[PDB]
RNA sequence: GGCGCCCUGGAAUGGGUUCGCCCCGAGAGAGGGGCCCGUGCCUUGGAAAGCGUCGCGGUUCCGGCGGCGUCCGGUGAGCUCUCGCUGGCCCUUGAAAAUCCGGGGGAGAGGGUGUAAAUCUCGCGCCGGGCCGUACCCAUAUCCGCAGCAGGUCUCCAAG
RNA sequence: CCGAGGGGCUCUCGCUUCUGGCGCCAAGCGCCCGCCCGGCCGGGCGCGACCCGCUCCGGGGACAGUGCCAGGUGGGGAGU
């Protein structure tokens, strides 16, 4: 609808009830789980491979 | 003390109450608009005529600085009745036309016989 | 008696540019804390179209390092950057294509569109669709390096110059021809209003200081000094040598 | 002890974000406070003329104490005082006719005006004289007078602090004519200690030229240039 | 009517579709679902009013009184309007802002129970919405051209 | 440099680069009052986030500029 009637609707017609409602697309939210699950992990994985170059050079 | 960002915005100092020691004008003037001064005459031709006992609406001619709210108290203070809704106009003489249609409570035809008409 | 057309065009009336559907000042960031010692991640968005510039602009965000904000900068595009690109912006950024990083840092015969003139200005040389800078010859005491302009001038010039490394996109614009007369007020409607060029020649003596006579000649050499006064100096200004080009230009 | 956790913050570059730190040197001034900035440098780095460089010589604290110790009890006449002076002097009249009651009231006086008058006759005994005279000119012939005139001075630090003498608010000099006699031995005492360094040293406080210093940016790259020049020796 | 929305599953002997194209292992065809527009139809409004027609009252106010009707279908490169899908063109890329909304965050807040709090963008209910314009012409006669001047003057609607 | 557990003629800095994600409004430590009779709440300060200093940081710089005068040039313009 026009921009000034969704003052008149409810939250209900508005968002979906999903994290990121009604603002993406939910295949980028798909998306958005997944790189920032994949790259937290990996800065987990080259935080414990450079830890363990100090103790063994 | 520290300055935590690179603006020096001028301090919020105290602003005074002006409390002065003598009135400007010594006295409050008078509404030369009031109550009378709104509400002139009431109009008086066959079209207002036929709009009393058809549409309970009696017609007057209003004084062209006053708004809907001040006839609307006027002619509830002066004729003593309630007042359902008002419908002003500028009529091209230049002086405004208000009809003032009454509350269904009373009725136009014997309002308009204790104002004269 | 008459006033001239290149005389009028400094007034400001109806010859100040067509500057309202441009998408803003193209200008690399500001430097600061971040630039002078490390780098910035910055992705590039998306990449869109000056009306009355031929190269494209793209409109890169930065995570703002003082307050909790993104805040969008305006590049030269150049090219062969694509949208969701990570682009690397400070002393310290690694040289790839589209990231900037100083000129002091960068090694000899590397290719630079859009460097600063002076440290801080934040991008002036060569800006224009499809052309390059080339640096040459640094100089680590009295920190100052010489470029290669591309009107093939080469100039000395600070050392932290801030440069995004590469050349810009939309190279070729010119070869293709414009090949009819309403292609060019459409290229003309959106830049100035300069396009329809009366010969002055064919005009009258109150306008221009060729026009007149019976026949369209000039009567009068065509190439002036560079102290004639305003509207006098039209024709060839200040001319080296004239007629048609033997070599390439043989005099610095 | 269960679930607390040490989670610190990477401040480096390209982490989170920078604390409100202090910035109170990088910070945007006024125009008045730049403009007062700015003219305290260019005191120092100008080659100041030794007529403006007899100042900036003043008193240590110690001194200048035991100085304003001593012309505390000289203090001028308050009006407040002043009602009551009168009355003593007229209830006495009124009731003894006393041909002289006293014989000497003691007081500093005040001002340039006043003061130049007391050395160019000699009636002074100690020239008090200030340090932040906004007009320089307005004092700057005063140190060489009194070197001519053989009255003792002192440059004290502050025009505020001698002018709460005088329950003024700067007054720009004060002067001494007669002390008491049994408090003489006090100005007496601390005079030699001031005419040793100031009337005495008027053949080189006279020469002593001031500023021309460059700033500390720019004398620290001298420096590194030196050592340069003194790794290139050895 | 549209979907560049979802699930199952996996296609070459390639297939599916358009007037044109286009589409598919980054998931075709096929099967089942989801949202969006729903200016179309039914329903509430709503038959009481509107009109058509027949008939009888009332000097007069009469938004009189009553009978019956206001029904089925078809077709289209029709014309106008509108919505959508898809392309083409450009050294041409085809406005700003007020306003309104959704999300990310989680400082806080709320009654503490076999009782009810903060809060509510749900369903009702209550009061108010001032001021200025509004007639008429819009022109071979209400405008401008000295005039009821073959001139000039911006648009929307449109039948056989 | 030499060399013995080590010193420093000399130094470099360092804490973000496979990916269209996130990021502020302090965790933590140390202290101190009102608060519990060697225990519990309610607040504040410091470190974290180094100290000092004369320009905000750069680039120019006694030139450019500007003021007055002097000489060129001057149908750009004026008058005839
Ligand atoms: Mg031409």
């Amino acid at each position: 609808v026009r921009p000034k009637v969704l003052m008149r609707l409810s939250k209900t017609k508005k968002h979906v009830s999903r994290a990121y409602g009604g603002s993406m697309c939910a295949k980028c939210v798909r998306d958005r789980i997944k790189r920032a699950f994949l790259i937290e992990e990996q800065k987990i994985v080259v935080k414990v491979l450079k830890a363990q170059a100090q103790s063994q050079k | 003390k520290i300055r935590t960002s690179p603006t020096f915005r001028r301090p919020k100092t105290l602003r005074l109450r002006r409390q002065p020691k003598y009135p400007r004008k010594s006295a409050p003037r008078r509404n030369k608009l009031d109550h009378y001064a709104i509400i002139k005459f009431p109009l008086t031709t066959e079209s207002a005529m036929k709009k009393i006992e058809d549409n309970n609406t009696l017609v007057f001619i209003v004084d062209v600085k006053a708004n809907k709210h001040q006839i609307k108290q006027a002619v509830k203070k002066l004729y003593d009745i309630d007042v359902a809704k008002v419908n002003t106009l500028i009529r091209p003489d230049g002086e405004k036309k208000a009809y003032v249609r009454l509350a269904p409570d009373y009725d136009a035809l014997d309002v308009a016989n204790k104002i004269g008409i | 008696g008459r006033v001239i057309r290149g005389q009028r065009k400094g007034a400001g009336s109806v010859f100040r540019a067509h500057v309202k559907h441009r998408k803003g000042a193209a200008r690399l960031r500001a430097v600061d804390f971040a630039e002078r010692h490390g780098y910035i991640k910055g992705i590039v968005k998306d990449i869109i179209h000056d009306p009355g510039r031929g190269a494209p602009l793209a409109k890169v965000v930065f995570r703002d390092p003082y307050r909790f904000k993104k805040r969008t900068e305006l590049f030269i595009a150049a090219e062969g950057i694509h949208t969701g690109q990570f682009v690397y912006c400070g002393k310290k950024a690694q040289l790839n294509i589209g990231n900037v990083l100083p000129v002091g840092t960068m090694p000899e015969g590397t290719i630079v569109c859009c460097l600063e003139e002076k440290p801080g200005d934040r991008g002036k040389l060569a800006r224009a669709s499809g052309n390059y800078a080339t640096v040459i010859s640094h100089n680590p005491e009295t920190k100052k390096t010489r470029v290669k302009l591309p009107s093939g001038s080469k100039k000395v010039i600070s050392s932290a110059n801030r440069a995004v490394v590469g050349v810009v996109a939309g190279g070729g614009r010119i070869d293709k021809p414009i090949l009819k007369a309403g292609r060019a007020y459409h290229k003309y409607k959106a830049k100035r209003n300069c396009w329809p060029r009366v010969r002055g020649v064919a005009m009258n003596p109150v306008e221009h200081p060729f026009g007149g006579g019976n026949h369209q000649h000039i009567g009068k050499p065509s190439t002036i000094r560079r102290d004639a006064p305003a509207g006098r100096k039209v024709g060839l200004i200040a001319a080296r040598r004239t007629g048609r080009l033997r070599g390439t230009k043989t005099v610095q | 002890n269960p679930l607390f956790e040490k989670r610190p913050k990477n401040f480096g570059i390209g982490q989170d974000i920078q604390p409100k730190r202090d910035l109170t040197r990088f910070v945007k001034w006024p125009r008045y406070i730049r403009l007062q900035r700015q003219r305290a440098i260019l005191y120092k780095r100008l080659k100041v003329p030794p007529a403006i460089n007899q100042f900036t010589q003043a008193l240590d604290r110690q001194t200048a104490t035991q100085l304003l110790k001593l012309a505390h009890k000289y203090r001028p006449e308050t009006k407040q005082e002043k009602k009551q002076r009168l009355l003593a002097r007229a209830e006495k009249k009124a009731a003894g006719k006393g041909d002289v009651p006293t014989k000497r009231p003691p007081v500093l006086r005040a001002g340039v005006n006043t003061v130049t008058t007391l050395v160019e006759n000699k009636k002074a005994q100690l020239v008090v004289i200030a340090h932040d005279v906004d007009p320089i000119e307005l004092v700057v012939f005063l140190p060489a007078l009194c070197r001519k005139m053989g009255v003792p001075y002192c440059i004290i630090k502050g025009k505020a602090r001698l002018g709460r003498l005088v329950h003024r608010k700067t007054c720009t000099t004060v002067a001494f004519t007669q002390v008491n006699s049994e408090d003489k031995g006090a100005l007496a005492k601390l005079v030699e200690a001031i005419r040793t360094n100031y009337n005495d040293r008027y053949d080189e406080i006279r020469r002593h030229w001031g500023g021309n210093v460059l700033g500390p940016k720019s004398v620290a790259r001298i420096a590194k240039l030196e050592k340069a020049k003194a790794k290139e020796l050895a």
